């Protein structure tokens, strides 16, 4: 500042009222719960949505906390080419449909759509960027595929199978053969929850589950863990 | 882009004022201000300063201790508080804007300015002309010296050409000694050295006649020359 | 009098205990403070606490070389009268510094941790810097009327750097030694013990227990009041009984042992030093991260 | 049936070109360029380190003159510096957080930035009222943009995912022109130095060079293994350099029509984000994913240097217009300058 | 598919007939250019610290 002139020395002033701006919109940006929506085809979004082409942003607030709702179903490139950009989400939610137990794709023969399904949970649980994200496994139309259990068994999807065929057994089977797929089973784990009508256990779950994780978050932070 | 002005009048000595310059049409809180005042038929005179944020606050050796300048900008508004107001304070005040970055203009717009009237070591600009009479079409060279050295080390001269219309407000013209101003025709050039400097206008118009002030921006206390006026 | 035979003792058992916790200590400090300085810039609200803990740290380690000469000859403190009470002042003025640095790191964890949802000026991180404000000013009024009420003097023999038990003017001693415990180190221990049972707590319910990571927090939690309760309760004990049995009729019986206590429970208070190193900064992975950084920085 | 014979012709036509250009290599770079002088050993430190952002930097883009530049990060921040000083000019909100391109106009008045939202926004720098504001929002593609650059102050060149690119006119915020042919992503372009043509590299690991007026692909070059990532023109106009996933660089030539030479080593098993080439085409920069940038000699096709002071992986990096300096981005969310 | 093979021929057949130079012409005419620029590289030669617009 000894050499500075006086045009220099307002810069200088207006580079410094910048860096405050940017670290007061950092700051608060920095506390915010962002989630990225996850599904196969068609099975419950705008369900899912709970006001409580491209990338569609959806903003709420709960309490008093700001929630960032990314669905990313309309991008049809190549998905690693951009999944890096969300490395770093406070959670992933996936969406399933339990009813395409015993429908199968048309488009393609021989592609259930449940299998279809699990290879893209595979991919996504088992990621380079999501090592630590937290997933929340939703299991949607669990009342619809219930009372189909009458006709088709569990077979159709998964013909090495053999038990009740009542929905008591039949979901906890999915639940069991979906969380079974995580190759991290320690430092990681899936909060799965069977979706209900009632339209507020799903914002308080959801709830539970962010709550859970960001505690989990403040433990690294503050050198605990 | 407007800036209006507020206040002036009779004042008797001793007595005190605010003066209110209101701005629209532009990001205000974004741009640095300035008071400058015209004795009657005098030159230009720099008076007070005032950052952007409120941060830097600068004042005239003249004014300083009896003046105050502040800035409201949810209103966008600027006051300049007097106090103890001499019978030589009587002049027309403008509020100048003015940002500061790299490659910025400052001193860019200037307001119709208020007439306020009274009951009854600084870098000194010569401009040692006081008339030149001239005929349209054909060109024009105004000269202004300096008492230091307005090159700084970082190569830039800090000399502003103004221009100043009979009945209107000083209007920008060249920045830094050779950047011309926008909306400004081509015909205006600024060239020089350390210590010398020309504008030259190579074609009148019969519209250029008025008075052409210098003015100094390497160091705070601002200085304007005694302006050169061009008649036909 | 009462003689002073176990001065033996003091020869050869305190010099070797600090000169070996200075040497490891203070390169240790050094470089945790570099790394904190450049590989971890952004220096967010945890590692101003972080850093503060650890320029009191060197601070403290400072003041030792004085008292390793003054022991290593026996006597003869030859650095003269002001010297000695502006030792004996920081080095009481880091120990208590650093008892509310941890304090404060206590009650900020609880804070992050058993309300992860309704704290939002605690991430800000300019609380850090007025919570470590307000801690200096604490210790500073709190160790000052120390400096006054130290005894140096010469017995026409040595020249005796003493500290506050075996000062003279007792009955103004005892009572701000008394004040001094029960506000300097007996609220914070009773603070810091209902901030980290709490936590424990909280970890081993809720939800998803399992969790590799809720077990090293409790078994850190655990290994952090261990190491409190260790590092600073004899000490201050030990001084209470000392100054209140030189002023009785007591005989020296047990008065030689009671001194010897005193003075083995001090490098216990100079060893939790090493444990806020090994406990506070090594353990984190943001610490082993930026490490492993410059190594890779360096070899490539 | 008739396109039985329409494959067989065109098996003929890749034979055809295939044999057209084995007939051309009687010589290779290497062998020619085998008696010359090394460059030596590369030494560059850091000079500037430019802080502010608070999220992982996706590109940067160098100004005419030489001393300001704009980078973008995905935090909703479009920065433009001045490097000498290390100040900062401006600072604009993008209304999409998930930006992935830069552009910076010759003339310097305006600057372009897209990515995830399918738009390529337009921003005016000098205005009368003091602030930057959005002047045009180029729509369209059907696929995040991955790259855009300037012409002049009314005219864009950008490439999106959906296999396509564009050239718009930004006065009408029209599709003036589209080029089509790529079957992958289009991963980036560059405009030759006369602003004539333009290479593009995509993922079906092929780089095709383009007519901006006439909107028809003159040559196909092939030889990666993966996805390109980057591509840069050489200085004089007649080569350019491509980079891909499979640890590799690459040097093509448009009067020849084939490959010249290949940038590999060893130890290098990370894909490559950008490239770059020096004032006179002597060195090759190349930004890799193990956090670091090599520099080769393009002729001798030998490792000079390397330049490691990033914590993250280096996304995006660009040589001045005089070649003064280089700077360097990185996920680690800072910029830095070196010569 | 008819059009989807005659549009891939007939590019083919545009990109097929066009006039080609020999490798070592093309090798020459780079080594040529990175000669006669050799001086006005910077980062190729470094200048001196006087001249260097990013001294410290
Ligand atoms: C008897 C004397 C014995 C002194 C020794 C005892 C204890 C040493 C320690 C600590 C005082 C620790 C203070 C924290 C305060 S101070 C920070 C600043 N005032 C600000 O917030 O702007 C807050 O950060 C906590 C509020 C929580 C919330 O609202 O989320
Ligand atoms: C014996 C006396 C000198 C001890 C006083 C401590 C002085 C020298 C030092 C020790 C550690 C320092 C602090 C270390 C880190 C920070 C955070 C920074 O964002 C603001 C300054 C602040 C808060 C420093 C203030 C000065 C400080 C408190």
């Amino acid at each position: 500042g000894c050499t500075l002139s006086a045009e220099d020395k307002a810069a200088v002033e207006r580079s410094k009222m910048i860096d405050r701006n940017l670290r007061e919109d950092g700051e608060k940006a920095a506390r915010e719960v962002k989630l990225l929506l996850l599904g196969a085809g068609e099975s419950g979004k705008s369900t899912i949505v709970k006001q409580m082409t491209g990338i569609v942003e959806t903003h709420f607030t709960f309490k008093d906390l700001h929630f960032k709702m990314f669905d990313v179903g309309a991008q049809r490139s190549e998905r690693k080419k951009w999944i890096h950009c969300f490395e770093g989400v406070t959670a992933i939610i996936f969406c399933v449909a339990l009813s395409d137990y015993d429908l199968v794709l048309a488009e393609d023969e021989e592609m259930n759509r449940m299998h279809e399904s699990m290879k893209l949970f595979d991919s996504i649980c088992n990621n380079k960027w999501f090592t630590d994200t937290s997933i929340i496994l939703f299991l949607n139309k669990k009342d619809l595929f219930e009372e189909k259990i009458k006709k088709s068994p569990l077979t159709i999807c998964y013909p090495e199978y053999a038990g009740s065929n009542t929905y008591e057994e039949a979901a906890a089977y999915i639940q069991c053969q979906f969380e079974d797929l995580n190759k991290r089973k320690d430092t990681k784990e899936i909060y799965t929850h069977f979706t209900c009508s009632t339209d507020t256990e799903n914002i308080r779950f959801v709830f539970a589950a962010v709550k859970d994780t960001i505690l989990q978050l403040n433990l690294k932070e503050y050198n605990l863990v | 882009v407007q800036l209006v002005e507020s206040g002036g009048g009779l004042v008797q000595p001793g007595g005190s004022r605010k003066l209110s310059c209101s701005a629209s049409g532009f990001a205000f809180s974004s741009f640095g201000m300035h008071w400058v005042r015209q004795a009657p038929e005098k030159g230009l005179e720099w008076v007070a300063y005032i950052s952007s944020g409120s941060g830097t606050i600068y004042y005239a050796d003249t004014v300083k201790g009896r003046f105050t300048i502040s800035r409201d900008d949810p209103k966008n508004t600027l006051f300049l508080q007097m106090t103890s107001l001499r019978s030589e304070d009587t002049a027309m005040y403008y509020c100048v804007r003015s940002i500061y970055y790299y490659g910025s203009s400052p001193f860019d717009f200037w307001g119709q300015g208020t007439t306020l009237t009274v009951s009854s070591s600084d870098i000194v600009m010569t401009q040692a002309t006081s008339s030149v009479p001239v005929t349209p079409g054909e060109s024009v060279s105004i000269s202004c010296r300096s008492s230091k050295s307005l090159l700084h080390s970082n190569g830039n001269t800090y000399l502003y050409w103004f221009l100043q219309r009979p009945g209107q407000s000083p209007q920008l013209l060249i920045y830094r000694m050779s950047n011309l101003a926008s909306g400004v025709p081509d015909r205006f050039s600024g060239s020089g050295s350390g210590t010398a400097f020309t504008l030259t206008i190579s074609r009148l118009e019969a519209e250029d006649v008025g008075v052409y002030y210098c003015m100094q921006h390497l160091e705070y206390p601002l200085t304007f020359g005694a302006g050169t006026k061009l008649e036909l | 009098n009462c003689t002073d035979e176990n001065i033996p003792l003091k020869m050869h058992y305190l010099p070797v205990i600090y000169g070996i916790i200075f040497l490891v200590g203070f390169p240790g400090n050094a470089v945790v403070i570099s790394t904190y300085i450049f590989k971890m810039r952004p220096w967010k609200s945890s590692t101003i606490i972080m850093l503060n803990l650890a320029c009191t740290d060197l601070l403290y380690l400072t003041s030792l070389p004085f008292l390793i000469h003054y022991y290593a000859s026996g006597e003869n403190w030859i650095f003269g009268d002001f010297m000695c009470k502006f030792i004996r002042f920081s080095f009481h003025f880091n120990l208590y510094s650093s008892i509310l640095f941890l304090t404060c790191f206590s009650i900020f964890r609880y804070c992050v941790i058993i309300h992860p949802m309704s704290c939002f000026s605690i991430h800000k991180t300019r609380c850090a810097v007025v919570a470590c404000a307000v801690v200096w000013i604490i210790s500073l009024v709190a160790v000052i009327p120390m400096t006054f009420l130290i005894t140096s003097t010469n017995r026409t023999n040595r020249s005796a750097c003493l500290d506050l038990t075996s000062s003279d003017e007792l009955n103004t001693i005892k009572w701000y030694n008394l004040i001094l415990t029960a506000t300097t180190f007996c609220l914070p221990l009773v603070i810091v013990t209902l901030c980290y049972t709490t936590i424990i707590h909280t970890l081993t319910h809720g939800l998803q227990t399992d969790s590799c990571l809720k077990q090293k927090a409790r078994r850190l939690t655990i290994l952090l009041l261990l190491a409190f309760y260790v590092c600073f309760l004899p000490f201050h004990i030990l001084r209470v009984i000392r100054i209140e049995s030189r002023l009785l009729s007591i005989s020296c019986s047990i008065e030689n042992q009671i001194h010897e206590a005193y003075i083995v429970s001090r490098p216990l208070a100079a060893l939790n030093t090493f444990g806020n190193l090994l406990l506070y900064v090594v353990v984190s992975d943001n610490f082993q991260q930026a490490v492993c950084s410059t190594v890779r920085c360096k070899v490539s | 049936s008739e396109l039985d014979q329409l494959r067989q012709e065109a098996e003929q036509l890749k034979n055809q070109i295939r044999d057209a250009r084995k007939a051309c290599a009687d010589a290779t770079l290497s062998q020619i360029t085998n008696n010359i002088d090394p460059v030596g050993r590369i030494q560059m430190r850091t000079r500037r380190t430019l802080r502010g952002h608070l999220a992982k930097i996706y590109a940067m883009h160098w100004g005419t003159d030489s001393r300001l530049l704009v980078s973008a990060s995905q935090d909703g921040k479009l920065i433009i510096w001045d490097s000498y000083t290390t100040n900062k000019v401006h600072a604009i909100p993008l209304r999409s957080s998930w930006v992935m391109t830069c552009a910076y106009a010759p003339s310097g008045n305006y600057v372009a930035c897209g990515g995830l939202d399918n738009i390529c926004s337009i921003y005016n720098l000098k205005t009368r009222e003091g602030n930057v504001r959005v002047s045009r929002e180029l729509a369209g593609h059907t696929g995040y943009l991955s790259c855009c650059r300037f012409l002049d102050d009314n005219q864009i060149v950008t490439s999106s995912g959906d296999t396509t690119c564009a050239l718009w006119d930004i006065e009408t915020g029209q599709q003036t022109t589209t080029f089509t042919g790529h079957t992958g992503d289009v991963m980036s372009l560059s405009l030759a130095p006369d602003t004539r043509l333009f290479v593009s590299g995509a993922c079906d690991a092929s780089a095709k060079l383009w007519d901006v007026r006439e909107g028809m692909c003159r040559q196909t070059f092939t030889g990666h293994e993966s996805d390109i990532n980057a591509i840069c023109f050489f200085p004089n106009g007649n080569a350019f350099a491509t980079g891909s996933d499979d640890a590799t660089c690459r040097l093509f030539d448009l009067r020849a029509d084939q490959e010249l030479m290949t940038y590999s080593h060893d130890n290098i098993i990370c894909g490559i984000t950008s490239v770059s080439f020096s004032k006179s085409g002597r060195l090759l920069l190349a930004g890799y994913d193990d956090f670091n940038c090599n520099v080769w000699d393009a002729l001798k096709a030998d490792r000079a240097g390397v330049l490691a002071g990033h914590d993250n992986r280096v996304s995006c990096l660009g040589v001045t217009d005089d070649g003064m300096a280089v700077a360097t981005g990185s996920w680690d969310s800072f910029l830095k300058i070196w010569n | 598919s008819i059009a989807q093979a005659r549009k891939l021929v007939e590019q083919l057949k545009m990109e097929a007939n066009i006039d080609r130079i020999k490798v070592s012409k093309a090798a020459a005419d780079l080594m040529a250019y990175c000669e006669a620029h050799a001086k006005e590289d910077p980062l190729l030669t470094p200048v001196p610290a006087s001249e260097n617009p990013f001294r410290e």
